[PDB]
């Protein structure tokens, strides 16, 4: 089956969408149209966030679909069939969830790593770049996979720094060293 | 001997709580900044060796 | 000072934390973290949380890997990084644990130094094959005269100590361990049984008393105490006999003999029940999980006397099963009885009537039995089995005008019953078991008044010790009773009987 | 959230790929997940309730659970024979078994396959397995003899024809 | 190359994801290459989405998800041949006799379907036996299920050993002793003992084949040992034309193993904690035990009932299959009889007048009446006194105690064990002996002239010898 297996629950829709549009080789188109409908979701916040709530009928749900495709005709065509599916399956809470899942799955198919460098402080751009350079230099990036790297500030990380990407982390923390100290100086 | 052993245990847990005071000192200081730089470059060197 | 040494040790950790696969808890409830990550993890593998919690990974499900936490949930919370240690559970094995009370991980809960033992070997490994065993023939002598004669025990075998709660079940067991000191002192390493007591669900105060008693009797130096106390978590309890078995394997593999006393598998069962239910696997018969048979069986066939090509060694075992109402009909007892090769069933009434040992002679059997019995003791206690059989029938004849034969049996039998009393926490030497039973067999003791049996016993032993410790040592060392020795013994008994 | 049979990724993929599978799901089905001697089939929308279906494994089944989007057939047959995504064709008839006169001196199995193998069964018709009991009005009192040759069961138990009488 | 990647390892229930349209069928055997050699998983469901649910035979401890699996394509094929007699074989058809790779001809699937109605036995047949107690009061029957009761050791195993010897004389048959939930230590002794008594001689000929299925082996492998064993037997029966006698051990452990696998599969275990598919599991196994046109299997099974409850559904299901029950008594062993068989609690349903022959039946009925009366008479006769016997009653007592001694008949395997060479007694000649004893031809001949002897001919010799 098409690259990158996602075991998403209601993400099975995204997986399906991916393989279906991969086999029709209209995945870039899909991604772009998905961005556009996702944008029109964000740009429809009243009753497009506040009526993603399940209270819609079949008939009323269908008419929400019809209003959305009146707003734009930039649709994959397979995602118009997917829109039909989501209306019929009354999948609406995991609607942006499916969008996110297809986006991740798609841009994984395209290749693009994600990453974050959670820290106790917002690091320099020089730091971002130096670390990004370092990460690309390290055999972790083997090419065919790009990178996103967001340093985030989290008070929770006490001590060190933590680099995260590719399910590979280096987690420097004070806490572990404190732990060893505490245990042995109480025993 | 019993009070001696007890006193040794007591001294280490007292001095442990004094370490907690030093922990609070380290995480306040901009040694927190300068050692973050050390840790950052160390991870750069280490992870590049991977 | 000591603090400086610890700080130096902390300076000595700085290792690159490039965790190839990390996890993040998705949700943690009930000590069943469901982790996102851990792609290449091995099943049952040890995982280390941010909380530092240790776990095993019973469920490898496609979307989530369901860690079972060994640790407490107290610090655990959602999102916690889950480093993949990448090593399935292993515990130090080797002679390093002699006189060391350790938890399952291997931490010395007595704190008798960090355990330095030969290797750390994994907790679960499959039981020895058909051809990797040779039949039992080597006795083991528990000092408990009744055990040694009525149900003689050998090496690398299983045989229950199934009995009612808090009848000092542990006391009966502990007596065996104490007698192993005598043999332990002895050079031959088959005679050196390096005992392992597995204290399961037993409160730390109780085990502290156990430890203290063991220390009083200087037994901590062949003894090993694997401890999963009442507080100790159900994963630890679950893996505790398996972990213990591995320790035994080093000895067994080294060809030595050793005795592992799993006390009590009934509390092991409860821990598995807790685990199964928490993983929502259906609970088997009597709400005790369905694979409890499988669990116990996996453990219990590791107790085995290996072949002589596998360097004639063993891991003797004596599981302890707690019978809630005395019901051997209870699902866990019935299963275990089927699995094992012998049972000893202590009788509560006898215990209450102060007969300690409280053994129910009928409901005690050993299948290996007399194959693993000292020849001397076999000779002078074949008779004892038959006499006791009659005594059981003539028990009800205690309700009187009785046949002279019956009345004689009743007298002989009562004196015997008292003879097989052995005050708790005082083992006896085999070279002193055999003369006394011979006397009873020859009916010498029948004449001696019941109250004076006790006085007779200790006195007789000293009388024998004075008169002929040449005989006693000869009997001990030959291990057989020759017609000349039995002749001399009948005479000696007559002489003692006169006084 | 919820699990629906259409969420099965191959089914889901057809819906995304345009829609459906060209009305083949009204009278033939294709098997989904299977095991436990019951199969969940996709299609067969014209299935009569308690129809006999023939799977291409040769196994025939009686539709038991008619559910929205799926039917849960019960396999009159062994599991190994049946395999997923197999094409199930409607027999088109409620479960019937051949009935007639020429079953006197015949051993058949439950499908009416002569397991005495004394050729094909001479059966006038086939008749639906379940048929309603005759009511009060088509009933009539018994009076015919059935003699068992066992005196007790023929003098303490009187038996006549058309009755319902337990032997326990 | 049909392959799939492991997508779960919850217990020994391993779900494998196969690429589309490259799906195994149910009951296929999958082999996962491992440093454990292989792990054999048997496909027990299709979960759809091109994934299956399988069970494991070999333990899954330390299994890594996503590992490629290779599909054998069908239920495990285990080696068969005359060569394979005298091999201790594990479930996966590999030597555990440790005398190296099994010398094999053909290999065959472990699951097999019961022969047709036509190829089932159309009329009963009485398998020959050599134990007189057996040959009168519960004569063996070809395709029969004979359920042992009473302790092992000097009990069941020695009895089983005797049967192998007898079978070798009787037909020249073979056996496969399959031991389920077998204490490996005890099994070693049995193997070594079987070697010693030469029913296995690998320096000679080994009639019995051993399949030992230890309790430590996973429940799935416990379930599958039986099906494997039956296949071996069937190679002899169908494809070497043989008549064989196949021992099975405890069916409690058969049930126990199956019950777990059901529960693991998520199927609601029926009452008394026994699988919903309980009936079918016995049904398939014990309808492969039959007399075919080619040969006949006959199976001696050991029926260990838990808690002495015959009311339990699994024992009841067993009794439905059982044609005979052999109920060894320890009281009988204590009466100095080896046979240890309890004659009054040993019963077969094939014992009917025509079935065993009218003469045999009439003799049997008389022997039953004699024994039944002897026991009952002895109850109050012992209390009242032996001189309170009537002339008729003490004639019966005289005859009966002579019959009691006549039961003693050493076993060929137990030539060493009793110390007396076994006395093999053919079924016709057993009847002859009892006709004469009933007619009191040997009621003028001493009691211990019948002690430890065989048939009519044997007790002519002993009658003379006891006196002379």
């Amino acid at each position: 089956p098409p690259p990158v297996r996602l075991f998403g629950v209601e993400g099975t829709y995204a997986t399906a969408l991916y393989q279906a549009a991969a086999k029709n080789s209209s995945i870039d188109a899909a991604f772009q149209s998905l961005q556009k409908v996702e944008s029109t979701v964000k740009k429809n916040p009243k009753l497009g966030h506040l009526l993603l709530n399940p209270a819609l009928s079949l008939k009323d749900r269908n008419s929400v679909i019809d209003a959305i495709v009146e707003t734009h005709k930039n649709l994959d065509g397979y995602v118009v069939n997917l829109l039909k599916v989501l209306s019929e399956n009354n999948r609406l809470g995991c609607f942006e969830k499916i969008a996110s899942d297809f986006g991740v799955l798609n841009d994984a198919h395209n290749g693009l790593l994600k990453g974050t460098v959670t820290s106790a402080e917002p690091l320099d751009p020089k730091s971002f770049k130096r670390i990004e350079k370092a990460l690309s230099a390290s055999k972790l990036v083997g090419q065919g996979k790009s990178l996103k790297l967001e340093n985030v500030v989290k008070p929770e990380i006490k001590g060190g720094l933590i680099v995260e990407l590719g399910d590979k982390t280096v987690d420097l923390s004070i806490s572990t060293k404190i732990q060893k100290l505490n245990k042995v100086l109480e025993d | 001997v019993r009070y001696e052993a007890s006193l040794r245990q007591l001294e280490q847990r007292q001095l442990a709580k004094s370490v907690i005071s030093r922990v609070q000192s380290e995480l306040g200081n901009p040694k927190f900044q300068e050692k973050v730089l050390q840790q950052s470059i160390s991870e750069i060197e280490q992870l590049l060796s991977k | 000072e000591v603090s400086s040494i610890l700080e130096e040790r902390i300076k000595g950790v700085s290792d690159e934390a490039n965790l190839n696969e990390t996890g993040r808890v998705l949700a943690v409830g009930d000590g069943i973290a469901r982790v996102f990550g851990l792609n290449n993890i091995q099943a049952e593998e040890l995982v280390e949380f941010s909380s530092g919690v240790k776990g095993m990974a019973l469920n490898l499900e496609p979307g989530q890997v369901g860690i079972v936490l060994f640790g407490s949930d107290r610090l655990v919370k959602e999102g916690e990084l889950v480093k993949r240690t990448g090593n399935i559970v292993d515990v130090p094995v080797g002679p390093g644990l002699l006189g060391r009370v350790v938890d399952a991980l291997g931490n010395p809960i007595d704190g008798k130094g960090p355990i330095d033992a030969a290797g750390r070997s994994r907790a679960q490994v499959k039981a020895p094959g058909i051809l990797p065993r040779r039949s039992v023939h080597e006795p083991v002598q528990t000092g408990l005269k009744a055990v040694d004669a009525l149900v003689p025990i050998g090496r690398g075998q299983r045989e229950l100590i199934i009995g009612d709660r808090q009848t000092g079940k542990t006391a009966v067991a502990l007596d065996t361990i104490l007698n192993q000191k005598r043999w332990n002192n002895g050079s031959d390493e088959s005679k050196k049984l390096y005992c392992v007591y597995v204290a399961v669900g037993q409160k730390r105060s109780t085990v502290a008393q156990l430890v203290q008693t063991l220390e009083q009797h200087d037994a901590m130096k062949y003894s090993i105490i694997v401890a999963a106390t009442a507080s100790e978590a159900a994963p630890l309890q679950y893996l505790a006999p398996f972990t213990a078995a591995s320790i035994g394997e080093w000895f067994r593999d080294n060809g030595k003999h050793a005795l592992i006393v799993y006390d009590d598998l009934s509390k092991q069962a409860v821990a598995y029940r807790q685990l199964s239910l928490l993983l929502r696997r259906p609970p088997g018969r009597e709400a005790y999980p369905g694979d409890v048979f499988y669990l116990h069986s996996r453990l219990l066939e590791r107790a085995a006397k290996l072949s002589e090509k596998e360097g004639s060694g063993s891991l003797t075992a004596l599981p302890v099963i707690e019978t809630q109402g005395g019901d051997v009909s209870a699902y866990i007892p019935t299963n275990v009885i089927s699995i094992t090769d012998g049972q000893i069933f202590l009788e509560a009434e006898l215990f209450y009537k102060g007969i300690r040992p409280a053994i129910n002679v009928g409901l005690s059997v050993s299948r290996v039995g007399s194959a693993a019995q000292v020849k001397a003791l076999k000779q002078v206690a074949g008779s004892l089995k038959l006499f006791l059989a009659q005594y059981r029938e003539v028990a009800a004849f205690a309700q009187s005008d009785l046949d002279a034969s019956t009345k004689q049996t009743l007298v002989r039998g009562e004196r015997l019953t008292q003879l097989l009393k052995q005050n708790q926490y005082s083992p006896l030497a085999t070279e002193e078991q055999v003369p006394l039973i011979y006397a009873g067999v020859n009916g010498h003791l029948d004449g001696i008044e019941l109250s004076r049996i006790g006085e007779f016993e200790s006195s007789f032993l000293s009388y024998l010790k004075s008169n002929h410790n040449e005989l006693l040592t000869e009997i001990r060392e030959k291990g057989e009773l020759s017609k000349e020795l039995l002749a001399s013994l009948k005479s000696a008994t007559e002489s003692f009987v006169a006084t | 959230t919820k699990a629906q049979p259409t969420e099965v990724s191959s089914i889901l993929e057809e819906r995304i790929k345009g829609v459906s599978d060209e009305a083949n799901l009204n009278e033939t089905g294709r098997v989904l997940a299977v095991g436990d001697g019951i199969a969940r089939v996709f299609g067969l929308n014209n299935i009569q309730a308690e129809e006999l279906v023939e799977f291409s494994s040769g196994v025939k089944g009686m539709a038991l659970n008619l559910e929205p989007g799926q039917v849960g057939i019960v396999l009159f047959g062994s599991d190994r024979l049946v395999k997923e995504g197999e094409l199930v064709k409607r027999t088109g008839n409620i479960v019937d078994v051949p009935v007639g006169p020429g079953l006197l001196g015949r051993v058949v199995d439950a499908l009416g396959n002569p397991i005495d193998g004394k050729g094909p069964i001479d059966a006038a018709g086939r008749s639906r397995a379940q048929v309603k009991a005759p009511g009060i009005l088509p009933r009539r009192s018994v009076h015919e003899p059935v003699q068992t040759g066992l005196k007790a069961v023929d003098a303490l138990v009187p038996i006549g024809r058309g009755q319902r009488e337990l032997i326990i | 190359p049909i392959t799939g990647k492991v997508t779960a390892v919850i217990g020994a229930i391993v779900d494998v994801h196969f690429e589309q349209s490259e799906l195994p069928a149910i009951l296929n055997a999958l082999e996962i290459k491992t440093p454990q050699g292989k792990l054999v998983l048997e496909v027990a469901q299709h979960l759809g989405e091109n994934t299956v649910r399988t069970i494991a035979m070999d333990g899954t401890e330390g299994l890594v998800r996503g590992e490629k699996v290779l599909d054998t394509g069908g239920p495990i094929s285990v080696p068969v041949g005359r060569e394979t007699l005298g091999r201790i074989i594990n479930v996966i058809g590999e030597p555990i006799d440790e005398r190296g790779p099994i010398k094999s001809k053909l290999r065959k699937p472990i699951h097999a379907d019961p022969p047709s109605f036509a190829e089932q036995s159309t009329s009963a047949e009485i398998l020959e036996t050599g134990i007189k107690v057996v040959d009168l009061l519960a004569p063996y029957a070809r395709g029969g299920k004979i359920g042992l009761f009473g302790g092992a050791g000097v009990g069941k195993t020695v009895f089983i050993q005797e049967l192998i010897n007898n079978i070798a004389k009787a037909h020249g048959g073979f056996s496969v002793f399959t031991g389920v939930g077998e204490r490996t230590r005890e099994g070693n002794d049995l193997y070594r003992e079987m070697k010693e008594t030469g029913v296995i001689n690998l320096e000679g000929e080994s009639k019995v084949a051993l399949v030992f299925g230890q309790m430590n082996e996973p429940p799935g492998a416990r379930a599958r040992v039986a099906l494997t064993g039956l296949t071996i037997a069937e190679y002899f029966r169908d494809e070497e034309g043989q008549d064989v006698l196949l021992f099975i051990d405890n069916i409690f452990r058969f049930t126990q193993a199956g019950s777990e696998v059901s529960a693991l599969l998520g199927r609601i275990p029926s009452a008394v904690g026994y699988q919903p598919t309980l009936a079918t599991d016995m049904g398939l196994l014990q309808e492969r035990i039959t007399t075919t046109k080619k040969g006949s299997v006959t199976s001696v099974q050991a029926v260990y009932v838990p808690a002495d409850d015959l009311t339990d559904p699994a024992p009841a299901t067993t009794f439905a299959h059982l044609d005979a029950t052999t109920v060894l008594s320890r009281g009988i062993s204590e009466l100095g009889i080896y046979p240890a068989v309890d004659p009054l609690d040993s019963k077969s349903r094939l014992l009917d007048a025509a079935v065993v022959g009218q003469e045999h039946y009439d003799v049997a009925s008389k022997v039953q009446e004699t024994l039944q009366t002897y026991k009952s008479l002895q109850d109050i006769i012992a209390i009242l006194g032996m001189d309170e016997l009537s002339e008729q009653d003490k004639l019966t007592v005289e005859r009966a105690r002579k019959i009691q001694r006549f039961l003693s008949q050493p076993f060929a395997v137990a030539e060493v064990f009793t110390g007396i060479p076994g006395k093999l007694v053919r079924l016709k000649d057993t009847v002859a002996s009892f006709k004469a004893v009933l007619e009191g031809k040997y009621d003028n001949i001493p009691e211990h002239a019948f002690y430890m002897v065989g048939g009519i001919e044997d007790v002519v010799a002993k009658a003379e010898k006891l006196a002379a």
